[PDB]
RNA sequence: CAGAUUGAGAGCUCUUUCUUGAUUUUGUGGGUGGUGGUGCAUGGCCGUUCUUAGUUGGUGGAGUGAUUUGUCUGCUUAAUUGCGAUAACGAACGAGACCUUAACCUACUAAAUAGUGCUGCUAGCAUUUGCUGGUAUAGUCACUUCUUAGAGGGACUAUCGAUUUCAAGUCGAUGGAAGUUUGAGGCAAUAACAGGUCUGUGAUGCCCUUAGACGUUCUGGGCCGCACGCGCGCUACACUGACGGAGCCAGCGAGUAUAAGCCUUGGCCGAGAGGUCUGGGAAAUCUUGUGAAACUCCGUCGUGCUGGGGAUAGAGCAUUGUAAUUGUUGCUCUUCAACGAGGAAUUCCUAGUAAGCGCAAGUCAUCAGCUUGCGUUGAUUACGUCCCUGCCCUUUGUACACACCG
């Protein structure tokens, strides 16, 4: 059947979602989005729900499957596979017409929901505890 | 130093006879894993042998490399009391590989 | 008698259990992958071994 | 015996690394330029780039005789399993561990340093090297140490190319 | 001791000579009509060594970062052994070291 | 800031964030007296306040005020933060980070 | 309706409360004296009902995963312990609690030996422990 | 080397050593009883 | 200074 | 800053003196023609070279140009 | 051997007569070994001036000359890096290029030591054919997106607006994975320092010692010793918090055999620490998704030297090790101190950065409040200047050139 299968990604945390035609099962790791543990961050999820409408969604179901990074960090990993799932299915079996909007809507809002974040850890240098801080001199 | 005539004895066809030796550098070792005897009389009877012009010996990594001269393989052809066909085994002019 | 006293403590699990291959040093020694060499020494050869800086 | 592979290829580089300086101490005054492990089937081909490859093949290949076995009775090789050869290093005057170990050689024969350090300048370049760079620090008869530079033609100092040329 | 499923692991330090093995066994396991299954590129293990640059205790604290990249590769071979051993002399390289497993 | 609104709402039943914003333009001093010193005495200068700066001050003025009302007090950070905002909006000079931004124009009245 | 469907939490409190009503757990004699974890201070506040909704925890936990030891169970709900001057660490839970836990549900059922390792859920723990999800969000 | 001369010298007398040296050496280079039998054969 | 003295 | 260095700004003007035809107001154009007029060692300093040589390809049309 | 002696089952020494047999004992020279001295005799290495941007020759011009210009008024840049002015023209090192790493590729190349969809086989819940799983090294499947890594592609400030000598450039947008040299490093010039190391070297010259050793070894102690001053740090002074339950997410790495014992799951004991029995892994296979901590939810606490804080100490239980006393470390109970946010001063830091928060590797039989890295949560405020401080350049003065430590 018509099954298009993407992933998002941010500092090491990596979604991957499948999107097939369906009823409209969206699910996180095998658990419905309505219950993210992340509940201060359940908004960021269904921002690209409510962003184009639900009805978008009746002909397609997503599971995504979030490792690696850490708890916020698996949100925004989350949000983008979503987002990407629906764009992707969007250009292989509707018109490209119709996939163009929904990209326009999503991208006026907020970039990190179709651009992964390209910023990643610095590494650490000797001298100091961190990538730039230095251990305290003394004279 | 003390070694026993027999243990020095195979000291002697051990350095003849393959006339290369090498030794750890470790004096309490009992067994040097090619004379049976210890490892410091090895490296002492050898230090003997170096310092009267039979041996050269050289030192790289904690380790001991014993080569036998020339004026050396006469030197035991009479003391050892053996036939004066000796090549030795690296003496045996195997020839080299162009 | 002597020969039970002499070099008689355990030289086991010890720093003086080991000791450098090149200088035989037992401070700063290097055990990662079986190296077991002193880190002066480990210097001198890392070309040779085979370790190159690059980051 | 069965050893991790993270810990086989160091212990590989741990072994070139010895014997390049058992080498180097044995074989100082034939212009020890370096040597080549050649892993290969049931026999282990080292070659061993010198100035003079008569000195390690002296007196009916007496010496390589008597050196190949001081390597089998070390590390407990097989007799077989290992084949020394000696070859001349093609162009002598672009290897500079030859010609390091030949100002050494001159050196302690009391040759002047000018003489001397100027030899190696002329050489490496009709070799044809693109620059060479001499530096002698020390103290000769002298109470105070000091260090000359000898320049010739085009040198590189920094990035990977000093690395590669 | 015929047709057998064969496994060969490569590992080096240099990924040239690795490839141009592992491209030369692929080449001669396709004239001979050999199903071949490779080559798997293992995920590389960084062998990092960090020392202190100074040989005595005195400077500023400046430390060396030394490396060994190892590289390892295997490559699923349908032959029987004798077959395979002689692939192995073809593409003998000193750099990279073979093991057979069946 | 969650909780924060909440109190703000069932307190003078406004929007919320309408009280933040009204807060933030009434709390940003909009002259400061910066200094001029020529390398140890005192020569004090009016200046004024680019709107940038005139309200990012402002957040970090609010902010500072409900942390320390908050420390060492049964009132929570939330409700301390509520306190601090309702206060600031209708201009109150009972708050924090107002007596700061008076203090702030009434020095660089004292300059010009 | 599945465990995957309900929310944790409350899902562990309806676990606990059918557990203790059903009174066939067998809870060792020590649950009133003993703390959790080497890194606790203190045992735990809910004296009477911490073993109930602990025991509903591991259930829950193993029901999502596949052969998870006893070992495993210790870092799981170990936490950070509070040395006095030295930096804080992480550090396992008891063994025999969670040891117990486990061999106190295998004889009331959900649970058995797996191979390899581990401890698996029962035939019979799947067709309960739905159900416990069904009561949990009628309301 | 530090006098104005012996740098007349190390520089003449460094030249002409390696172009003899170079020249010599470079046209030369092109050119074109046992020990077991007698321990053990104790009859 | 310094000086090994002995006592047996 | 991204102030071009002399590696790449005398050796973009040497091509303009010796294939000002065969050049255009492309990079990308240009990016593929100096991989075979000219012998550049790394990627990098190719697209470097070739996107100097178009601001001066661009700065021609306008007038004359210095150095060329 | 035995007894005496000794800390010692050291024939070290003394009574004691046995044993071995020219290896060896004494004197001469000569050695040799020294974590003995000299880094103010040295090599090598490292730190520093300084990673600032500086350095150099050919021809030509100036000067008897040493030298100078080139190497500069101005603008620009991270940059002697570029525009430009120009007795200079044309160049080299250094910088930059270069190399490694991180971010992109549904475009190639494959992956049973990676993952997925289907399909066999299989469980629970509503029964609508659906939703979660387990199993699968023969389903002798399909695929390379997530994972890995090799050959490549991609960014060059690209296009468009402003300012500018219309130059080098700079600032804004748009597109873009990436527009601060894309982020971060590695390498890093001409000379030089009485900078530090002979306590890394079987690297060294010389001096000292060399049998009552300053060599080496055994036993025990010390390097931890405590009226005091200082530096690198860890816990904290609470409610933006402590506990008690519950939720539960990383990455960098390491790992053994007849050893002298590695990582250790799983089961079974123990409140814990830990013990025991099996098994996996020389490793993308197993430990391991290292189910880490901060963190989030629900509760107790309620401004109290309080459930903050956990020194000091008593008693007890384990681990490592020949050996824990001056507690190695871990665990249990009790004891619960200063500290209620810190003067004059002073350090580090501009984006996945600071700050927290843990985890791994090094040291390691045992011990990390230390370093080297890694990831989780994740900001405020400039994006400017020479006011302080340090350095560089130019001009200038000089009785300095061992160069003001003159
Ligand atoms: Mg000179
Ligand atoms: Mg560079
Ligand atoms: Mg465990
Ligand atoms: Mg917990
Ligand atoms: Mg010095
Ligand atoms: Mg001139
Ligand atoms: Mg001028
Ligand atoms: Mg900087
Ligand atoms: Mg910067
Ligand atoms: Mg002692
Ligand atoms: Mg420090
Ligand atoms: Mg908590
Ligand atoms: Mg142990
Ligand atoms: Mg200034
Ligand atoms: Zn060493």
């Amino acid at each position: 059947t018509q099954s298009v299968q993407t992933f998002g990604k941010k500092k090491t945390a990596t979604a991957v979602a499948h999107v097939k035609a369906g009823k409209g099962l969206i699910k996180i790791n095998g658990s419905p989005i309505t219950l993210v543990q992340p509940e201060i961050l359940r908004f960021k999820v269904y921002e690209p729900l409510t962003l184009v409408g639900l009805d978008k969604f009746q002909g397609i179901d997503i599971r995504v499957k979030v490792t690696g990074g850490g708890h916020v960090s698996q949100v925004y990993a989350i949000r983008q596979a979503i987002a990407k799932g629906l764009v992707a299915y969007h250009q292989k079996y509707v018109d490209e017409a119709s996939k163009n909007e929904l990209k326009k809507i999503f991208a006026s809002y907020d970039k990190t929901l179709l651009v992964a974040d390209s910023r990643r850890m610095e590494p650490k240098k000797f001298g100091g505890r961190g990538a730039r801080a230095r251990f305290q001199k003394s004279y | 130093m003390l070694i026993p005539k027999e243990d020095r004895k195979k000291i002697h066809q051990y350095l003849f006879q393959e006339g290369v030796v090498v030794a750890k550098k470790d004096f309490n070792q009992p067994k040097h894993d090619e004379i049976d005897t210890r490892n410091l009389f090895v490296i002492k009877a050898l230090q003997s042998l170096t310092s009267k012009g039979y041996v050269k010996t050289q030192f790289s990594w904690q380790y001991y490399y014993y080569t036998l001269t020339d004026e050396g393989v006469e030197f035991l052809r009479t003391e050892l009391n053996i036939p004066e066909g000796i090549l030795p085994l690296t003496r045996l002019k195997n020839a080299p590989a162009e | 008698a002597h020969e039970n006293v002499w070099f008689s403590h355990p030289r086991n699990f010890g720093k003086g259990s080991r000791q450098c291959r090149h200088c035989s040093s037992h401070s700063g020694l290097i055990r990662k992958y079986g190296l077991d060499l002193c880190r002066q020494c480990f210097r001198e050869k890392a070309a040779d071994i085979g370790f190159n800086k690059y980051r | 015996a069965i050893l991790s592979k993270k810990k086989k290829l160091v212990a590989d580089g741990v072994f070139y690394a010895e014997l390049n300086e058992f080498f180097t101490r044995e074989l100082a005054e034939q212009g020890y330029a370096g040597v080549e492990v050649r892993k290969t089937p049931s026999k282990l081909e080292v070659i061993v780039k010198a100035s003079n490859t008569q000195g390690v093949l002296g007196e009916q290949g007496r010496r390589i005789h008597e050196l190949t076995s001081l390597i089998v009775k070390r590390f407990k090789l097989s007799p077989e399993g290992i084949a020394i050869y000696a070859e001349r290093v093609e162009e002598r005057g672009l290897s500079a561990a030859v010609q390091a170990e030949a100002l050494k050689a001159k050196l302690l024969s009391g040759l002047p340093i000018r003489r001397a350090a100027y030899g190696v300048l002329r050489f490496a370049m009709g070799a044809g090297a693109k620059g060479v760079e001499v530096v002698i620090s020390g103290k000769l008869r002298a109470a105070r140490a000091k260090s000359q530079k000898y320049a010739d033609g085009f040198m590189i100092h920094s990035g990977q190319p000093t690395r590669d040329f | 001791q015929q047709i057998h499923k064969i496994r060969i692991t490569l590992t080096s330090t240099k990924v040239k000579q690795l490839e141009n093995v592992s491209a030369n066994i692929i080449r001669n396991a396709a004239q001979y009509n050999i199903v071949k299954k490779g080559p798997v590129r293992m995920p590389t293990k960084v062998l990092k060594i960090t020392t202190r640059k100074t040989p005595n205790g005195e400077g500023s604290k400046t430390w060396d970062a030394y490396e060994m990249r190892i590289h390892k590769r295997v490559i699923d071979l349908q032959a029987p052994a004798s077959t395979v051993k002689r692939i192995t002399q073809i593409t003998i390289e000193p750099g990279v070291d073979v093991e057979v497993t069946i | 800031v969650k909780h924060a609104l909440e109190i703000i709402h069932v307190l003078t039943e406004q929007n919320p964030i309408q009280v933040v914003v009204d807060a933030i333009v009434n709390s940003g001093a909009r002259e400061d007296s910066t200094r001029i010193g020529s390398s140890g005495t005192v020569r004090r200068q009016a200046v004024d306040v680019s709107p940038l700066r005139r309200v990012n001050q402002a957040i970090a003025l609010l902010t500072i005020g409900a942390r320390e009302a908050s420390f060492r007090n049964i009132k929570t950070i939330a409700e301390c933060l509520a306190e601090e905002l309702i206060n600031a909006a209708k201009g109150s000079s009972t708050s924090y980070a107002i007596k700061k931004k008076d203090e702030l124009e009434r020095v660089a009245k004292s300059n010009r | 309706v599945s465990v995957r469907d309900v929310p944790a939490q409350d899902f562990i409190n309806a676990y606990a409360q059918f557990l203790q009503r059903q009174g066939k757990l067998e809870v060792p004699g020590y649950v009133d004296i003993v703390k959790t974890s080497a890194g606790n201070d203190l045992p735990p506040q809910e004296a009477e009902t911490w073993f109930y909704k602990r025991a509903a925890s591991i259930a829950r936990h193993i029901y999502l995963r596949k052969q998870v030891g006893v070992g495993a169970l210790n870092k799981l709900y170990g936490g950070a312990k509070n040395r006095g001057f030295r930096p804080h660490k992480h550090v396992d839970a008891s063994g025999s609690i969670n040891r117990k836990c486990v061999q106190a549900l295998q004889k009331i059922g959900v649970l058995e030996i797996s191979p390899k390792g581990g401890r698996r859920i029962s035939e019979n723990g799947q067709r309960d422990l739905d159900r416990i999800a069904a009561q949990t969000l009628e309301e | 080397g530090q006098s104005d001369k012996r740098e007349l010298e190390g520089e003449v007398e460094g030249t002409e050593d390696a172009e003899a040296e170079l020249e010599a050496e470079a046209e030369e280079n092109d050119e074109s009883y046992l020990a077991e039998l007698e321990l053990s054969k104790q009859e | 200074r310094k000086k090994k003295v002995y006592t047996t | 800053g991204r102030v071009r260095t002399k590696t790449v700004k005398r050796a973009s003007k040497v091509l303009i003196e010796r294939f000002y035809p065969k050049l255009t107001l492309d990079f990308e154009t240009n990016k593929r023609l100096t991989s075979e007029i000219a012998v550049i060692q790394s990627k990098r300093l190719r697209n470097k070279i070739a996107g100097y040589t178009t601001h001066l390809m661009k700065r021609i049309q306008k007038g004359p140009v210095r150095g060329i």
